[PDB]
């Protein structure tokens, strides 16, 4: 059934598993017509589907030309984001194959279970977490193959640099997640704390900065305090 | 005019025959049912005085042989069997009309319910939905499960309905995942009408007959088969305009026979919203959802 709380450690397991996030599939600017009306602009987007255990993250990127002539663009991002999920399933050797394929928003259930049908041994799960996956866009690697894009793309990343060589998959994931709220919360903030300090730098291979485990601590610690923050800031505490 | 006789009543029992119901009390002179309308299917239908628990009953047409019901008291139920020596069924018949210990059919002549209920329902087919070749009469109850709910576990003892799946490959085309997904009729008129039914005859006399198992037994599995068939023609935006206009008359027919107080257990608030309000459908029943409206308001 549904991921939550209770069935955190689950994620970590030797079960391969995707979670698939479709938040930033279908992006628009919102304008003004020359005659006071409104239109949207169609911006591309990704699919944000990621291995928790290993890293591994396959961005496809959805280039607005799919958008062109469709009508209730918001249900067809939906279902193009299971159609390209199951064909990168099938793109994958069987035993790569995942088990499980949890999605952040219950509307892509059905969507997804239709497509996946021929794999009946594929569970589809949703959750009750509150991930916070949409800020990927806040990455500026990401955000930037995403924006160039002129066509269709698929493009792999490992979203945790080279941490596993030294963390754990667990603290892997609890370190993406405390990053990734942060943006979410307050980007400007959180990317001034991530790259401040101008000795520390991103390798050319990685997304995040060469922080030392020392400075990871105090990183976090800073995230930490901002979402704190941010949480007073907006309830008044 | 066709005439059902009983051996006798040995225990205290409601008996129901189509739309009409009776009480018998125990060891009662009771020999049976005359006056059965020729032309139709019917069911004749048992609930004990002792045990509610367990409705059953059989589906019959007079017109495929003579039967009558005797009560067991090794199985503890009032059996349907059929006699095909017809001068000595005639004989007893005649006997007990003779001495009036019948009820009679009490059919009302302006009333055309129990036709619009069964219009397209016929025993052939429901032999093949319920399957004891032996016997020329079908027995259904409260307890039967369907081929779909076994999946989901005598077989022998199963409502063998039409299996209807909305996630499922027979209703997806590879390729139309979404489209088939949010517009049924590929499902409903190729796969369904023109490959398994072969005619909107039989998908609505299943229709029926499984909406009669849901209100007469108090058959779950029915009610989901009459729910599922419903829907799979709502969902559908390319129906033929003479199947809208039929349906709509069939299910004003049950919605006006349906128990007021049995509404809470029988109607799927789920299927009726979205059939009459969201829909492709949802202008195309304006009976069905005036009578909806005005009978069952709460449950919309
Ligand atoms: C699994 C797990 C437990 C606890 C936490 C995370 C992840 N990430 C966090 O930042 C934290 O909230 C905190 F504050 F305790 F560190
Ligand atoms: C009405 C009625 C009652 C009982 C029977 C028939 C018809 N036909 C039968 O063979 C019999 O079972 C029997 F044995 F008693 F004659």
């Amino acid at each position: 059934g549904a991921m939550n709380s209770s069935n955190y450690a689950e994620l970590f397991n030797n079960d391969i598993k995707l979670f698939v996030d479709d938040t930033n599939v279908y992006r628009v600017t919102v304008h003004k017509t020359f005659e006071g009306n409104v239109a949207t602009k169609a911006i591309n987007g990704c699919i944000f589907t990621l291995n928790p255990k290993t890293g591994h993250l396959f961005l496809k990127i959805i280039h607005t030309s799919v958008w062109a002539g469709q009508k209730r663009l918001s249900q067809l991002a939906k279902w193009k984001t299971a159609e390209e999920v199951s064909a990168l399933v099938r793109s994958l050797p069987k035993e790569e194959q995942p088990k499980q394929i949890i999605v952040t928003r219950k509307a892509m259930l059905d969507p997804l279970e239709v497509h996946m049908l021929d794999f009946p041994n594929i569970a589809i799960r949703p959750t009750e977490l509150r991930l916070p996956f949409s800020a990927a866009m806040s990455i500026d690697k990401l955000s930037d193959v995403v924006m160039k894009a002129t066509e269709p793309q698929m493009v792999l990343f490992n979203i945790y640099d080279d941490w596993l060589d030294r963390i754990s998959s667990y603290t892997a994931f609890s370190r993406l997640t405390l990053l990734l709220r942060a943006l979410k919360t307050n980007e400007e903030s959180a990317k001034m704390i991530l790259l401040s300090d101008p000795t520390i730098t991103i390798k050319s291979y990685h997304l995040w900065p060469s922080f030392t485990d020392e400075q990871w601590i105090t990183i976090e610690s800073q995230m930490r305090d901002l979402i704190l923050t941010e949480y007073g800031r907006k309830y008044n505490v | 005019m066709n005439t059902v006789p009983f051996t006798s009543a040995p225990i205290e029992v409601t008996i129901g025959i189509d739309q009409y119901s009776f009480n018998v009390k125990e060891n009662q002179p009771f020999h049976g049912i005359k006056d059965i309308p020729i032309g139709h299917v019917h069911v004749i239908h048992f609930q004990h005085a002792d045990n509610s628990s367990m409705r059953y009953g059989y589906w019959f047409d007079c017109r495929m042989g003579n039967f009558y019901i005797q009560y067991d008291p090794k199985d503890g139920l009032y059996k349907m069997m059929e006699e095909r020596d017809g001068a000595k069924f005639e004989n007893i018949v005649h006997n007990f009309k003779e001495r009036q210990m019948m009820v009679s059919y009490p059919k009302i002549d302006e009333d055309d319910t129990w036709y619009n209920l069964t219009e397209f329902v016929q025993m052939d087919k429901i032999r093949k939905i319920v399957r004891k070749d032996e016997n020329q009469f079908s027995y259904v109850d409260s307890s039967m499960t369907t081929v779909q709910e076994n999946e989901l576990s005598d077989p022998a003892h199963s409502l063998n309905y039409t299996v209807i799946n909305f996630k499922s490959r027979e209703a997806i085309r590879p390729g139309h995942e979404m489209e088939d997904f949010l517009d049924k009729s590929y499902y409903l008129n190729t796969v369904m009408l023109q490959g398994i039914f072969k005619n909107s005859s039989n998908y609505f006399g299943e229709l029926q007959f499984a909406f009669l198992n849901a209100m007469f037994f108090g058959n779950y599995g029915s009610s989901l088969q009459w729910h599922a068939m419903i829907e799979l023609i709502c969902s559908s935006a390319t129906v033929p305009k003479h199947m809208l206009d039929k349906l709509d008359e069939i299910l004003y027919y049950q919605i006006k026979t349906l128990p007021e107080q049995y509404s809470d257990i029988l109607l799927n608030e789920r299927v009726w919203n979205i059939c009459l309000y969201s829909s492709f459908q949802k202008n195309s029943l304006h009976n069905t959802e005036k009578i909806m409206e005005n009978k069952y308001p709460e449950l919309l």
